[PDB]
């Protein structure tokens, strides 16, 4: 029943022609609401969910300024990282970071995150106390020392308890019909004979929101963890997700197998068999 | 750290021949973020392929969705072709109505 | 929409 505002930020040194030096996407839960980027120093912003049409013009003007400022600061951060890691000039490197706040059903704050990565690996993380940091190496330990000597987490908490809460509250109100919901999965088993003579049973789940789901196959009394093929949960493109899991089974044994579906929109696990 | 993309091609709705639908190519688990994605029908590049914004997951790897309008039939074939710097050559995945 | 300069 909790809800989160999350931003996924990426900064690239030496992107390709036409490719962003800085891009960030913002989500509430599993619904994207905007894109921001900067290409050759030009900032651009696009809405992605319907409630964003209710934002006023100063939201987008303040956001444009924030994009310019963050893009310059991230570029400068990339240059310092290059030097502290004694890396060569001329290559392209990647700095990513995630910013989030989370509230419960009474709209009370539960937590928040700030975490950064260099070239695809953890670099520094804010701990759940929202006051201290965890580093991975001696360069990120310099960062930790600077942030703690400066008290920088204070300004992050000011962002969490100010603008993060402000926007999460307003987006949940204006986007209530999209965001305060759980669509349950529509489930079924499909059956595909194989040329060898055995059968693929493929348990499908479609139309569900949010994305988190579990699909499991089980036999009369045998464990199938190592036997089933599971696909990564995937967007259908209209706001809902889909997934499947399959096992290959001998012909004539199909009713021995049951597929179980677990999802927030269900009160108990769905249990499906073929046919 | 270089990560190779994983590719899935599938329909928004369960397919029924002759009924308009949406073909999705979902490309995940890749780093760095530069990627090249094309969709083909019966060996011809589809010009109107829409691309979602790129995002990334908790392990920092990137994901993106490519999509196009399509009408499955008993005789048409569809593919998604993906090239990333982790790969010596592009990879083509064909749509299978069963998966 | 927040960034911390790490160095
Ligand atoms: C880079 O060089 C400095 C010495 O100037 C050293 O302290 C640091 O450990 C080096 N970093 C790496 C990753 O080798
Ligand atoms: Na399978
Ligand atoms: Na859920
Ligand atoms: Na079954």
């Amino acid at each position: 029943g909790s809800h989160s505002l999350r931003y996924f930020h990426t900064a690239v040194s030496r992107p390709g022609r036409g490719e962003p030096q800085y891009i960030s996407v913002g989500y509430v839960d599993d619904v994207q609401f905007q894109r921001c980027d900067s290409i050759e120093e030009i900032p651009r912003m696009e809405p992605r969910a319907p409630w964003m049409e209710k934002e006023r013009p100063e939201y987008w003007k303040e956001l444009k300024l924030k994009v310019k400022n963050i893009a310059q600061s991230a570029r400068a951060n990339l240059r310092t990282l290059l030097r502290y890691y004694n890396q060569s000039e001329g290559g392209s490197h990647i700095l990513q970071w995630m910013v989030s706040c989370e509230v419960g059903p009474d709209m009370r704050l539960l937590g928040a995150h700030y975490q950064a990565a260099y070239d695809g690996s953890d670099y520094i993380t804010l701990n759940e106390d929202l006051s201290s940091w965890t580093a991975v190496d001696m360069v990120s330990q310099i960062t930790k020392s600077r942030l703690e000597s400066a008290g920088t987490a204070e300004y992050f908490r000011a962002y969490v308890e100010g603008e993060c809460l402000e926007l999460l509250h307003r987006f949940l109100r204006n986007g209530k019909e999209i965001l305060q919901r759980a669509d349950p999965p529509k489930a079924h088993v499909a059956h595909h004979p194989r040329p060898k003579g055995d059968v693929t049973l493929r348990c499908w789940a479609l139309g569900f929101y949010p994305a988190d789901i579990t699909l499991t196959w089980q036999k009369d009394e045998e464990d199938l963890t190592q036997d089933m093929e599971l696909v990564e949960t995937r967007p259908s493109g209209d706001g809902t997700f889909q997934k499947w899991a399959a096992v290959v089974v001998p012909s004539g044994e199909e009713q021995r197998y049951t597929c179980y579906v677990h999802h927030e929109g269900l009160t108990e696990p769905l249990a499906l068999k073929w046919r | 750290i270089q990560k190779t993309p994983q590719i899935q091609v599938y329909s928004r709705h369960p397919p029924e021949n002759g009924k308009p639908n949406i073909l999705n190519c979902y490309v995940t688990q890749f780093h760095p973020p530069h990627i090249e994605i094309q969709m083909l029908k019966n060996g011809k590049k589809i010009p109107k392929v829409e691309m979602s914004d790129m995002s990334f997951s908790k392990d920092w790897s990137f994901y993106i969705l490519a999509h196009t309008e399509f009408t499955p039939t008993e005789t048409d074939t569809y593919a998604c072709r993906v090239k990333h710097d982790s790969m010596a050559e592009p990879k083509t995945v064909y749509w299978d109505r069963d998966m | 929409m927040f960034f911390i300069n790490t160095l």
